[PDB]
């Protein structure tokens, strides 16, 4: 009324896909020839960026189908259910070392074949399930007991195997024997953000960035989330060769903005840095053009 | 009458007439922050017809032995247009994108050409070298490159380990010189948190591929120019705070 | 619950003037009085108030804070101060 | 950071110095995360 | 109950204790520019947070024999700030000012200043010769200071002319030392065209005179300053175009 | 509905001193003593801009007085209905002067005892009754014919006296007789902009301004508004020294932004320009503080 | 120095905007700020020869 020009635009601020529960496989009806000009859905245009829907119906002679084929296990939900390994510490408690401790920071980047599963997708948002399996070296369970403490980004890391850590009267901590089966705990979303994120197209930090060797680059702290220390219960060192895998689930996932898959061969943890001297090619080379094997 | 086209935002208004069917990054429009998921406390400016402009970038030359080239965004908006000194003023951002990619060819001329943006599009330093302190790394002008844009390295793998023919999962538009001489894409907002800095954290890339090579007869325009044409929707700022180049 | 702040956290500053910005009078003006980092789980002034001591024992925070300044001068003499804050990126400024 | 709007400006027969408190705590909407250990012990000895 | 004041404009929040009465110049308070008179047919811009901020200018020093102050605007506001680089960047320009300045003395001290607007602050040649090809002139940083802001020469006429003592007629507020150590004034836009330029046409000055002269007797505080905190309202911007700094 | 933000203010962006009509003199009712504290007239705050509104009633034992004094002749209608003169031109048509036209730009800040009226409002808005007061310069009337044509601005502006601007097609022109009362026009408000500036802070043009000598200072161009011709009508000069008054009137005035009066002494036309070595003080010197003459 | 705490909101100093937040308070409580065990003593029952 004062001004047409700020009303207008504001009453048009409203919001600007309605997808269905498909519980099976897609079934097909018949269909027969059709011989008429002005309406073809084969040649489509690609350019676009649109998928071509060239259905079997409209194409060949088909049949009625009436599908059966369940579609529950392709879901991402069952897709990343199975759990897989993580990482491994090497507890090396004996006369030499003398630290009777060993921390290790939690990246999921260190071992490849759960790394390449979460690279489809840039965001992902889910619970955890952690299992710590614990053996000796030589595969060997002994009569001993372990201490699995999670140590949070600003925590006061342990120093040593009496350390005032181990207290652990705030930090969550595992206590579990070595002829156990293994621990296992649920984790939630523990995020600053409000989605994980394998990838970060700039810095942590502000001000200038050198050019000669940028290594603070593609690292977000977001998903960078602290240590997990591990010791045995004793003030005194027993001499074994520990080692324990750890392993993780992942549970009610959601993802976002689906990502190629990496074929090119890991070299860095949280770096994606190939070789230029050896592209590994993804197709397997043949003969000729004209030579399907 | 659909191979006109006319997108007009802000007081700038372009039009492709060869080129057809703009494609919308994901089926959401970009829309504004919503008030149940914002966080900065104090109130966002909404310029809407400053920054909402189409700024265009440099042309780049295509040769029959061409590479690639891409960009980072909002990066090569940060010292041109009031869009720059709007970032360079804010700590906090949202925007929603519409690319626009043009590259004029002769209907004598072939080739085609990858259009994508790429989200939080990293790069990867090329070197076969595993020292963790030795490792090979990308500078800051070859991850941000700016207004101008740097070029590929080797594209087949994007400078990033990922293969360029699974790159169509993004969302995409081909220039192909028979049918089209230009693309175009309407890309939201992607980012894991509801703003950002636009200085530091880039959202997204754009990659521009000769997959096809630019073949002629001699005898013809030899030198085949690629512009960018960009424009902001649905800007946000907030935080205000003292200028800040990099 | 306000706590005070041990903003004046400097060597040659011991007892209890730690908790005690001083102020006097500026012949040239544009003057800098005194300026903290606001992160309370960093170090810094924050390890003497409650807020930053009881946010040491969660990891992450979020949400509004605030912080009054009492003046301690005589009833007569009178100024006037001004209180910036600046978000994060470039370091604490360099003129008013 | 805070700084000097104008001056501070005292009459006669006044120190010309003073000092101000700087009391700081959380707003309303103050919300808080996971738990940490502290990093302000690090006992030692064992308290007999 | 009436001595407090709270202004608080964008991200910003002035207050002031000891002065009291703001002053609305004409009656009449900053609105846009209604639909039925604009004449720039494109769509204006309305930032409203990051320009509508409380910008401090310079702390001028009072002395017990100054002479005077003076600024124009928005000619202050055109190197700094978001409205710096949202000024430089349209050629058409709208706003409505909301003038605050301050000056803090003790209870011990004595003074009164003159704080004014004038519409077309014009300055004057200062010289007895009519030769109109040799006619004395202001120079540009004499008319336009800047952020800074000159001195007056001869305050008494203004240094254009026109008395101070009927200089009354203007919005102003008085700051005296023994009730109030700052003033403030809310001023819409005056101008005989909708919009204007911004680094051409300055709307309006500012003038700080010392009527009474700073006196207090020796052994108190001897430097005593002056700040102006100024702020746009209801701002506009239209035409934009590339950069021009003067 | 999707943000409340935006609508919130938009709805609150609508329009944010109803005087009376005065015809007489402002009358009095009576008042008598009142002895009573927290309420007085008298101690206000003139530092807070306000005038005080001592009022008469409130301050002493008035009477009752119901006035008829009329206002009618002090509004601005009426205050600048008088005309006054403008500029004088100099039609030396003579043998020497081989030129036989006199060329005029309009400008009324030539005289004083005009300008001054108009420099106490800053935009001004009116329309003009101009009036060409015609004589020799001897005061004497003679049997000639005179044209006093309207040259615009971008207009050709005569060359001679035989010159084809005076063929008139679109120019306005007044042919008028010497021995004829004043020829009078009537002009309205032609300016390119809503309303006349006598005041620019600025500048017409972008770009560098120098500090040297500021000669484009304070001159908009929406007041200038080009320039007035006047020839004797005649192919061959015929011996008079012709020297033309030119007056105006103001009418359907509405004036803006009142601005104090100037009482230092004019030195230049286009600029305000005083002398620094003569201050004209606006009071009379007295003799001391206490001996009011 | 009355000893109470200031109550300038954020909506009374700033141009705030509309938030309606989410963030669970409900780890912040004393009943879950205790819940978690920790050591208290440690005995040494030094059973040998001497
Ligand atoms: C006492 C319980 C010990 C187990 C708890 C350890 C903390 C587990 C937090 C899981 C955080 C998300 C998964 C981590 C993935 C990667 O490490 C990061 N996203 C980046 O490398
Ligand atoms: C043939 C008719 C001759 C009379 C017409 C002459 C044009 C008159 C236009 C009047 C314009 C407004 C009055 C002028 C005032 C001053 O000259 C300017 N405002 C600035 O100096």
């Amino acid at each position: 009324d004062p001004v047409e020009d700020i009303i207008h635009d504001a009453l048009s601020s409203t919001v600007r896909t309605s997808g269905q529960d498909v519980n099976t496989a897609a079934g097909t009806a018949p269909s027969s020839h059709r011989l008429e000009t002005g309406r073809v859905p084969a040649l489509q245009a690609a350019e676009t960026g649109a998928t071509s829907n060239a259905t079997d119906e409209n194409m060949i002679e088909t049949r009625c189908v009436m599908n059966r084929n369940g579609v529950l296990e392709a879901t991402i939900s069952h897709f990343f259910s199975r759990s897989g390994l993580v990482g491994v510490v090497n507890l090396t408690d004996g006369g030499t070392d003398t630290t009777g401790y060993a921390v290790w920071d939690i990246d999921i980047m260190g071992f490849v074949q759960l790394r390449r599963k979460c690279e489809m997708f840039t965001y992902m948002r889910f619970n955890a399930e952690f299992t710590f399996v614990t053996t000796t070296e030589n595969g060997e369970a002994r009569p001993f007991m372990l201490q699995y403490m999670y140590v949070p980004p600003g925590a006061p890391k342990p120093t040593g195997r009496d350390a005032f850590q181990w207290q652990t009267a705030t930090n969550p901590s595992v206590f579990v024997k070595l002829t156990d089966p293994p621990a296992q705990v649920s984790v939630p979303f523990m995020s600053p953000a409000s989605a994980y994120q394998w990838f970060y197209d700039g810095y942590p930090t502000f001000g200038q960035h050198p050019e000669t060797s940028n290594t603070t680059y593609g690292q977000c702290p977001n998903n960078m989330m602290g240590t997990f220390a591990v010791r045995v219960v004793s003030r005194v060192a027993s001499q074994l060769k520990l080692q324990t895998r750890v392993y993780m689930k992942l549970k009610h996932v959601r993802a976002w903005i689906p990502r190629p898959i990496r074929s090119q061969p890991y070299l860095l943890k949280n770096f994606p840095n190939y070789d230029s001297s050896k592209i590994t090619y993804s197709a397997r080379d043949r003969a000729s053009i004209k030579q399907a094997n | 009458s659909d191979r006109v086209a006319q997108l007009t935002v802000g007081n700038s208004s372009i039009t492709t007439q060869e080129a057809a069917n703009i494609v919308l990054a994901y089926g959401e429009w970009p829309e504004y922050c919503p008030d149940t998921d914002a966080t900065a406390v104090d109130k966002p400016t909404r310029p809407d017809v400053s920054v909402n402009r189409f700024y265009t970038l440099d042309s780049k030359m295509w040769q029959e032995n061409s590479t690639g080239w891409y960009w980072k965004f909002p990066d090569v908006l940060n010292k041109t247009g009031v869009f720059g000194q709007n970032a360079q003023f804010h700590y906090l951002y949202r925007s929603g994108f519409c690319l626009h990619v043009q590259c004029n060819a002769s209907k004598f001329h072939q080739g085609a050409l990858l259009v994508a943006v790429i989200p939080e599009f990293v790069l990867a330093g090329r070197g076969s070298n595993t020292k963790p302190n030795e490792a090979p790394h990308p500078g800051f002008n070859t991850t941000f490159p700016g207004t101008a844009g740097a070029s590929f390295n080797d594209p087949y793998v994007l400078d990033s380990g990922v293969p360029l023919s699974q790159s169509l999962i993004y969302p995409h538009q081909w220039i192909n010189l028979r049918t089209n001489n230009c693309a175009t894409i309407i890309v939201p907002y992607i980012n894991a948190v509801p703003f950002d800095s636009a200085i530091n954290h880039s959202n997204f890339g754009l990659i521009v591929v000769p997959v096809s090579p630019l073949k002629y007869s001699s005898g013809a325009t030899t030198a085949i120019p690629i512009t960018v044409t960009i424009a902001p929707l649905n800007s946000e700022f907030g935080g205000l705070r003292q200028a800040v180049s990099q | 619950v306000e706590t005070i702040l041990e903003v004046n956290n400097t060597t040659d500053a011991t007892g209890l003037n730690r908790l005690l910005i001083p102020v006097s009078a500026q012949n040239k003006a544009d003057e800098l009085c005194a300026a903290f980092m606001v992160d309370p789980g960093r170090i810094g002034p924050w390890q003497s108030t409650l807020v930053g001591q009881i946010c040491r024992y969660y990891t992450q925070w979020s949400g509004s804070l605030k912080v009054t300044f009492m003046f301690t001068g005589s009833f007569m003499a009178t100024g006037k101060m001004l209180i910036a804050y600046s978000p994060p990126g470039s370091a604490q400024p360099a003129n008013r | 950071t805070l700084w000097y709007q104008t001056n501070y400006v005292v009459p006669p027969e006044t120190p010309g110095e003073a000092y101000i408190i700087a009391m700081g705590a959380a707003q309303d909407n103050f919300t808080l995360k996971i738990c940490k250990d502290t990093d302000e012990v690090t006992q030692q000895a064992v308290l007999q």
